[PDB]
C-alpha cells in the first residue's frame, strides 16, 4: 500500500478548468471527514485515461491552498481594509441592498407602455465555473429579482459559434466530441492552440495521426501545437475568410465536394430569389443610412405552399450552389496567398490535404476556439468552416464535425441555463416588450410545409411552458410568463451585453453589480476604465476562491481607497473538488462529480450562497412588502434543497422535469411525479415542468444518467469511441450531431468502416439517431426550418454567404476581393507612435486572468511572470534582448513584461510593408504573484460593434520599448 | 525490470509531467524569474527532480524545430553514480533489483555530494545545502512496486511518457523508432543498452540537451 493514500477515501471528480471535461481521483483525509491528500487523473475515464495537464494535475495546490478565502469579507465604503464578518451578516446586508435597489429602480412598464417587470440599477456577470444546477438556479434567482443585465465569459468566446452553427446546422454546439477526434484523416486546427489550450485533446488528435491523418495548424504564431502539426500554415491577423474562401474556391474546381451529400442534404439544390445579388462588397438590400441590409431580399424562390423551389439537377443558375460558385470565384490562389502571406506552395499542400477528405469514406475536422472571431465578422469565419465541412461531407460522421471547442469546463452549461441577457435556460429567447402575452412569444415560432422536414423547434411552446412549470409550479404558464422581465424590442440586443454593462457602469448608470466567479478587473477588455467604472457602483458583491483584482478594486494601481465610495461584500466560495454536481464539457457530455474533501474553512458551494441570500431577499419582502413581490414570492425553491441546503440533485431532477398530474402523452401512461422520460414528452398545457428541456433524459425514473462511470460499447460504438454508457450528453445522449447526415436514403454509411448510425432491420444501431424516421424519408438537419444544412444562411446580419471585410483598421486600405474594407453591418485612432499589432493569448500552465494559476506555487515555478513574444527582427530594430525588460503601451495604458525573442513570431507582408507582432499572455493581474506583472487589458480596447459586442483582444495597435 | 519509452516526437510541452512529480512528492516550488524563455525551473535541483527544456532550432519555411526535453535520472543498467559513492559508503545509492531504480538514501548525507554529481555522464544528481543529501528522480518506486504507472508517465497525454517491462518497452522503442524515421529520418534512441529512461529523439540529441546522451 502507499502511505498517502492509505487511509484516505476515494471520489471521482472532473477537473475545474477546461472543457475537455478530464475525470480525477480526489483522496481525502479521515475517510472523506478531513482535507485532501493527493488529486491526480481518473485511469478509467475515457476521454483522459489518467491524464492530466499541469492545471488539472495542480488542482491539489488549488484546493489545499493557504491563501483560499476562509470568511465573508465586507470592504465599507471609502475604507482602506477589510472586516472580517459572518455570513448571517454578509447575506442579510446583501438582501437589504438587492431589494432597496429594486424597490427603488423597478419599473413595471417602459416608456412605450409596455409590461417589462424588471430593473435596470442591477447587474450580474458569471459564470462558466459553477456546476450546472448552481448556473441554473444562479439565472432564475436573478430573473425573479428581475434583472436583464445576465452575463458571463460566454459573450466572448462562445457567442459568435452559436449563431454561425445553428444558422448552418440548426445548433450551436460543437458538432463531434473529444474522443472522435482520432477518427479523423486530416484534422485542421484554427483559431485554437488546443495543445496549450484544450491539452487531453491532443491524445486524440495524435491518435488520428498514428492511423493516417495529416495535422494542420493554421496560426500567426507558431505555438506547441505547431511543434506536433505536419503543416504549420503562418496565416497573418483576420486573413481567415481569404483562406476558406480560397479553399471553397478549391473544392469546388477540382470538383472534391461529396456530391450525393451536397445534392441531398445540404440546400445546394434550393433556388435563392431574384432580388438577390452581390457587387463589390455589398449584398442586395443594403441600407446605407441604418447600415444594415434588409434580408428579405435573400429569400429563396417558394413554390405553391410556400416550400423552398429545389433544382436536384444543380442547373438553375439561381441554384445555393451556383450562387455559391460565382460568389468564390474571386478568392484565387494568387490573391489569397498575398494577403493571408501563406505561399502559393503550402495553400495548396492544405487545401489538397484538407480537400481529399470529400471521399465519403474519408473524414475531416476543423478544431477552433476563441482567437481568430474576436470582431464583427467572427460569425462568417465559422460559417465559412461550416461550408466547407458540408461540400465535402463531414457534417454527421466520426473525425468529422465542426469542433467548436469551448473554453470553461461548464460554459457549456452556464450558456445552455441562459446566464446570457438574449436566452432563457434551453435556449427559448428572452421575451421582448412586444411579446406582451405567452400565444404571442409562441407565434413567432417559424413553420415548413415540407413533409420531409422534422422542424423540431415547433415544440418551443411545450418547453416554454415547462420551464415556467418549473419556477412557479401554482401558476397557469400563461399567467406565470408575466413575473419574468422583459427586454426593449426598441432597444439594440447588444446594449443589454458585457461592453455596454462596462459602458453604462462607467457613466454610473448601476446601483449594484455581482462579479459571481469571474475577475472583470483582470478579464475585460480596457482595465483601466473598467476598474474606475467599478468605483461607480454603491454595493459590489465577488463569489469567488480567492481575492482578487476585482473584490479589491478600490486599493488597486494608482487608486485612492478614501475617494471610492464602493460598499464590497466578498464571499469565498468552495473549489469544484469541495461539492456535488455536474458540468457540461464541449461535446456536451453532463458529467456528475462528487464532494472529496469539507468545504475550506467558512467556504460555501455557490448554490448555499445564492439560495440563502435569495431567501433573506424573499422573506424580506414578506415583512416590508415592495415592488411587484409575485415573481420572489411565488418562485418554487423548495424543490432546490434538501436539510436546510442547496441539493444539486434534487435541482439537477427538476431541471431534468417531472410530470405534475397523470398525464397521457406520445400514446404513453405517467402517474404524478414521474421524472420526464426525454423532452419527447413533455407539453405545453402545464402537465409536465422541466427547468432545462435539453436536460429531460438526464436525470429519470432509470436514475441520474450524468452519474455513470460505464465503458461497456457495440462493436460499432466502440470503434468510433461513442461511449453512451458513460455519464449523458444533450440532446438525448446524441453523440455525434446531424448523424443521419452519416448514411444515404437505405441507411448504409458513407464509411462502414467508421459509421455513427446504421439502419439494420427495423432499428437504427450505434449513436442514438438524431431524428426519428426510417431512412431516406427525412431531411437530416431537423432542428433547420428547411432540414438542410446551410451553404446559403440569409439569417446572418453580413449576408448569406461569408465575405472578406478587414478585421484590422490601420495597417489596411485596400479589400483585393471588393471596394468594401470594412464590415458595412459595423472608431479606431490608429496613432502612428503605437505601430506594432499586440495581441494576447494563453500559455498552458496558466488559465483565464490567472487569480486561480497564481495562487498555485508550481504554475506560477514555470510561468511566473508576464511576457512579450517578438520576432527577431522587432528585436534589432528596438534593440530589445532576449529576456530584457520591456514597455508595451498603447492609447489605453501600459505595462512592463520580459522580452521573449523568437523566430516563432514573424513579421507579416501587409499591403507591401512589414508590420510587427507583439505577443502578451492575459493571465497576470497586480494582485499577485510579486512581480508577476498586470493584466495585458491593459492595452485593449472597449470598442465592440453592434451586432456581436466583442471587444477586439487579438489585434490592437500598441509599441514597445527597452527598459 | 522495469523501463520508461519517452517518444519526444509526440511531446507538447504541457509540462503535466513536471507539475504531476511535485504533486505527488508534494516538492515545493522554486524562486523563478523569466529570462526570455518558457522553460522553468532552468535546471534541475534539490527540490526540482524533472524540469522540461525548451530548445528552439531554425528551419528552412515557416516555423522552427521546437525541441521539448523533460529530463530525468536515466536509471543506468551500471550506475556511475553507485560505483562512485560505494567508495564512501556502500548504500548510500542502491539499485532496486526487481524495478532497476537507482535510488539515493538518507546516507547521501556522507559522501561527497560534488563527486556522485560528476561521475553522472547525465549531470542529475542535485545537493541540499542544508542536508548534503543528494536528489533525483527516484523512478516512482513507490508506485511500481505497488502496481501503479509513475506520475509522469500517468499524467502524459500526448503517449509521450510510456512505462512497463524492459522487453516490452524494447519492443515498443524498436517498432517506434521505425514509423518515426518515416517523418524524422535522423530519429535515434538514447543509449538503448546502458540506461532504463531510452528517448527516442527526432534529431541530434545534443540540440535537445549538451548531456541529452552519455
Ligand atoms: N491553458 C489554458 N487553456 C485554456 C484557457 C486558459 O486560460 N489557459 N482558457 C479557456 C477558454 S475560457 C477559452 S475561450 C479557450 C480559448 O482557446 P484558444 O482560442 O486556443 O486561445 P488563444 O490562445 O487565446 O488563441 C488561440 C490562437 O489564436 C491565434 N490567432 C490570433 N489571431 C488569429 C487570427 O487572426 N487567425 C487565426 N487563425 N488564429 C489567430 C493565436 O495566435 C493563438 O495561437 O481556451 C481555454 N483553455
Ligand atoms: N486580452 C484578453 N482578454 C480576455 C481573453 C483573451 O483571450 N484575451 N479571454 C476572454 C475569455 S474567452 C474569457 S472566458 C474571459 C474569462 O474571464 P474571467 O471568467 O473573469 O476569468 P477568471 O475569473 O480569472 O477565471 C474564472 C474564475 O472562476 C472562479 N472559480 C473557479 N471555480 C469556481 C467555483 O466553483 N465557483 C465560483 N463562484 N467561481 C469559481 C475563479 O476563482 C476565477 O476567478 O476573459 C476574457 N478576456
Ligand atoms: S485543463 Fe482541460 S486538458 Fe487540462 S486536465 Fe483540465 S480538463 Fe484536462
Ligand atoms: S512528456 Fe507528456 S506530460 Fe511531459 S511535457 Fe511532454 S506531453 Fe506534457
Ligand atoms: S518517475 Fe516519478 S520521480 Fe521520476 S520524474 Fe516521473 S514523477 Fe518524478
Ligand atoms: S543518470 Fe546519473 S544519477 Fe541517474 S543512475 Fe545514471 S549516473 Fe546515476
Ligand atoms: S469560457
Ligand atoms: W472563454
Amino acid at each position: 500500500e502507499l502511505q498517502k493514500l492509505q487511509w484516505a477515501k476515494q471520489t471521482t471528480s472532473i477537473c475545474c478548468y477546461c472543457a475537455v471535461g478530464c475525470g480525477l481521483i480526489v483522496h481525502t483525509a479521515k475517510d472523506g471527514q478531513g482535507r485532501a491528500v493527493n488529486v491526480e487523473g481518473d485511469p478509467d475515464h475515457p476521454i483522459n485515461e489518467g491524464s492530466l495537464c499541469p492545471k488539472g494535475a495542480s488542482i491539489f495546490q488549488l484546493g489545499e491552498n493557504d491563501q483560499r478565502g476562509t470568511q465573508p469579507l465586507y470592504r465599507a465604503p471609502f475604507s482602506d481594509t477589510w472586516k472580517p464578518v459572518t455570513w448571517d451578516f454578509a447575506l442579510t446586508e446583501i438582501a437589504k441592498r438587492i431589494k432597496k435597489t429594486r424597490d427603488a429602480s423597478f419599473t413595471e412598464k417602459n416608456a412605450a407602455g409596455d409590461l417589462v417587470n424588471r430593473t435596470e440599477a442591477i447587474a450580474s456577470f458569471g459564470s462558466a465555473a459553477m456546476d450546472n444546477e448552481e448556473c441554473w438556479a444562479y439565472g432564475n434567482i436573478l430573473r425573479s429579482l428581475g434583472l436583464v443585465y445576465i452575463e458571463h465569459q460566454a459573450r466572448i468566446x462562445h457567442s459568435p459559434t452559436v449563431p454561425a452553427l445553428a444558422e448552418s446546422f440548426g445548433r450551436g454546439a460543437m458538432t463531434n466530441h473529444w474522443n472522435d477526434l482520432a477518427n479523423s484523416d486530416c484534422i485542421l486546427i484554427m483559431g485554437s492552440n488546443a495543445a496549450e489550450n484544450h491539452p487531453i485533446a491532443f491524445k486524440w488528435v495524435l491518435r488520428a495521426k498514428d492511423k493516417g491523418a495529416t495535422l494542420i495548424h493554421v496560426d500567426p504564431r507558431f505555438t506547441r501545437t505547431s511543434a506536433r502539426c505536419d503543416v504549420y500554415a503562418p496565416i497573418r491577423s483576420g486573413a481567415d475568410i481569404p483562406f476558406l474562401g480560397g479553399l471553397i474556391k478549391y473544392i469546388l474546381d477540382n470538383k472534391l465536394y461529396f456530391t450525393d451529400y451536397v445534392r441531398e442534404y445540404t440546400n445546394a439544390s434550393l433556388i435563392v430569389g431574384e432580388k438577390f445579388s452581390f457587387k463589390d462588397g455589398l449584398f442586395s438590400g443594403y441600407d446605407a443610412a441604418n447600415k444594415k441590409y434588409d434580408k428579405s431580399m435573400w429569400a429563396f424562390e417558394l413554390d405553391a405552399n410556400g416550400v423552398p423551389k429545389r433544382d436536384p439537377a444543380l442547373k438553375h443558375p439561381r441554384c445555393v450552389i451556383n450562387l455559391l460558385k460565382k460568389h468564390y470565384e474571386r478568392y484565387n490562389l494568387d490573391k489569397v496567398a498575398a494577403i493571408t502571406g501563406t505561399s502559393k506552395e503550402q495553400l495548396q499542400q492544405v487545401y489538397k490535404a484538407y480537400a481529399a477528405t470529400g471521399k465519403p469514406d474519408k473524414a475531416g475536422t476543423i478544431m477552433y476556439a476563441m482567437g481568430w472571431t474576436q470582431h464583427s465578422v467572427g460569425v462568417q469565419n465559422i460559417r465559412a468552416m461550416a461550408m466547407i465541412q458540408l461540400l465535402l461531407g463531414n457534417i454527421g460522421v466520426a473525425g468529422g464535425g465542426v469542433n467548436a471547442l469551448r473554453g470553461e469546463s461548464n460554459v457549456q452549461g452556464s450558456t445552455d441555463q441562459g446566464l446570457l441577457a438574449h436566452i432563457w435556460p434551453g435556449y427559448n429567447p428572452v421575451p421582448n416588450s412586444k411579446a406582451a402575452t405567452l400565444e404571442l412569444y409562441n407565434a413567432a415560432t417559424p413553420q415548413s410545409k415540407d413533409p420531409m422536414s422534422v422542424n423540431w423547434w415547433q415544440n418551443r411552446p411545450k418547453y416554454v411552458a415547462s420551464y415556467l412549470k418549473a419556477l412557479y409550479p401554482d401558476e397557469e404558464p400563461a399567467a406565470a410568463y408575466d413575473y419574468l422581465p422583459r427586454i426593449d424590442a426598441g432597444r439594440k440586443l447588444t446594449d443589454y451585453f458585457w461592453l455596454n454593462i462596462f459602458e453604462k457602469m462607467d457613466k454610473g448608470e448601476f446601483k449594484g453589480l455581482f462579479a459571481w466567479g469571474m475577475n472583470p478587473a483582470c478579464g475585460g477588455a480596457n482595465a483601466n476604465k473598467n476598474r474606475k467604472a467599478m468605483g461607480k457602483l454603491e454595493w459590489l458583491v465577488n463569489v469567488n476562491l480567492f481575492e482578487n483584482e476585482t473584490s479589491s478594486f478600490w486599493k488597486g494601481p494608482g487608486m485612492n481607497p478614501a475617494e471610492i465610495g464602493t460598499e464590497v461584500f466578498f464571499l469565498p466560495c468552495c473549489v469544484s473538488i469541495e461539492k456535488e454536481g455536474s458540468v457540461a464539457n464541449s461535446g456536451r457530455w453532463m458529467q456528475w462529480r462528487y464532494r472529496g474533501p469539507k468545504p475550506y474553512a467558512e467556504t460555501k458551494p455557490d448554490g448555499d450562497i445564492m439560495l440563502d441570500m435569495f431567501k433573506k431577499v424573499r422573506e424580506l419582502y414578506a415583512k416590508e412588502g415592495g415592488a411587484y413581490p409575485a415573481p420572489i414570492a411565488k418562485l418554487n425553491i423548495a424543490d432546490w434543497e434538501e436539510h436546510n441546503e442547496f441539493s444539486p440533485t434534487k435541482v439537477a431532477k427538476l431541471m431534468n422535469g417531472y410530470f405534475l398530474k397523470d398525464t397521457e402523452v406520445g400514446g404513453k401512461q405517467f402517474k404524478k411525479g414521474q421524472q420526464v422520460p426525454s423532452f419527447a414528452f413533455l407539453t405545453a398545457d402545464g402537465s409536465t415542468c422541466s427547468g432545462n428541456w435539453l436536460h429531460a433524459g438526464s436525470f429519470t425514473d432509470a436514475g441520474n444518467l450524468m452519474a455513470r462511470r460505464d465503458k461497456t460499447q457495440t462493436p460499432e460504438q466502440a470503434r468510433i469511441g461513442l461511449f453512451p454508457n458513460w455519464s449523458f450528453c444533450w440532446p438525448v445522449n446524441r453523440r455525434i450531431l446531424y448523424n443521419r447526415a452519416s448514411v444515404d436514403k437505405t441507411g448504409k454509411p458513407w464509411n462502414p468502416a467508421k459509421a455513427v448510425i446504421e439502419w439494420k432491420d427495423g432499428k437504427w444501431v450505434g449513436d442514438v439517431v438524431d431524428g426519428g424516421g426510417d431512412p431516406g424519408t427525412k431531411h437530416p438537419f431537423i432542428m433547420q426550418t428547411h432540414g438542410f444544412g446551410a451553404l446559403y444562411g440569409p439569417g446572418r446580419e453580413e449576408g448569406p454567404f461569408p465575405e472578406h471585410y478587414e478585421p484590422l483598421e490601420c495597417p489596411v486600405s485596400k479589400n483585393p476581393f471588393s471596394k468594401q474594407l470594412h464590415n458595412p453591418v459595423a472608431k479606431a485612432v490608429c496613432d502612428p507612435r503605437y505601430p506594432f499589432i499586440g495581441t494576447t493569448y494563453r500559455v498552458t500552465e496558466h488559465w483565464q486572468t490567472g487569480l486561480m494559476t497564481r495562487r498555485c506555487a508550481w504554475l506560477v515555478e514555470a510561468e511566473p511572470q508576464i511576457f512579450c513574444e517578438i520576432s527577431k527582427e522587432l528585436a534589432k530594430l528596438r534593440g530589445i534582448g532576449n529576456g530584457d525588460t520591456v514597455k508595451v503601451s498603447s492609447l489605453r495604458g501600459a505595462l512592463e513584461a520580459v522580452a521573449i525573442v523568437t523566430e516563432r513570431i514573424r513579421p507579416f507582408k501587409i499591403e507591401g510593408v512589414d508590420v510587427h507582432m507583439v505577443g502578451l499572455p492575459w493571465h497576470y493581474g497586480w494582485m499577485v504573484p510579486k512581480n508577476g506583472g498586470d493584466t495585458a487589458n491593459l492595452l485593449t480596447p472597449s470598442a465592440g460593434d453592434p451586432n456581436t459586442g466583442i471587444p477586439e483582444t487579438k489585434a490592437f495597435m500598441v509599441d514597445v520599448r527597452k527598459v | 525490470g522495469k523501463m520508461f519509452f519517452v517518444d519526444l516526437s509526440r511531446c507538447t510541452a504541457c509540462r503535466g509531467c513536471q507539475i504531476a512529480c511535485k504533486q505527488w512528492k508534494n516538492l515545493p516550488a522554486e524562486e523563478t524569474r523569466n529570462t526570455g524563455s518558457h522553460q522553468n525551473p532552468p535546471d534541475l535541483s534539490y527540490v526540482t527532480l524533472k524540469t522540461v527544456r525548451f530548445t528552439e532550432k531554425s528551419r528552412k519555411g515557416p516555423g522552427i524545430d521546437w525541441l521539448f526535453f523533460p529530463e530525468q535520472c536515466r536509471h543506468c543498467v551500471e550506475p556511475p553514480c553507485k560505483g562512485q559513492a560505494d567508495v564512501d559508503l556502500e548504500g548510500a545509492v542502491v539499485k532496486d533489483e526487481t524495478t532497476g531504480a537507482v535510488l539515493f538514501t538518507e546516507l547521501t548525507a556522507k559522501v561527497d555530494g560534488e563527486s556522485v554529481r560528476s561521475a553522472c555522464p547525465y549531470d542529475i544528481p542535485r545537493i541540499d545545502p542544508v542536508t548534503k543529501r543528494l536528489s533525483k528522480c527516484d523512478m516512482c518506486n513507490d508506485r511500481v512496486q505497488n502496481g501503479l504507472l509513475p506520475a509522469c508517465v500517468k499524467t502524459c497525454p500526448t503517449g509521450t511518457m510510456n512505462f512497463g517491462d524492459e522487453q516490452e518497452m524494447l519492443a515498443l522503442a524498436e517498432k517506434r523508432l521505425a514509423e518515426v524515421k518515416k517523418t524524422y529520418p535522423g530519429a535515434v534512441l538514447g543509449d538503448p543498452n546502458d540506461v532504463r529512461v531510452v528517448y527516442l529523439f527526432t534529431r541530434d540529441p545534443k540540440d535537445f540537451y549538451e548531456h541529452a546522451v552519455a
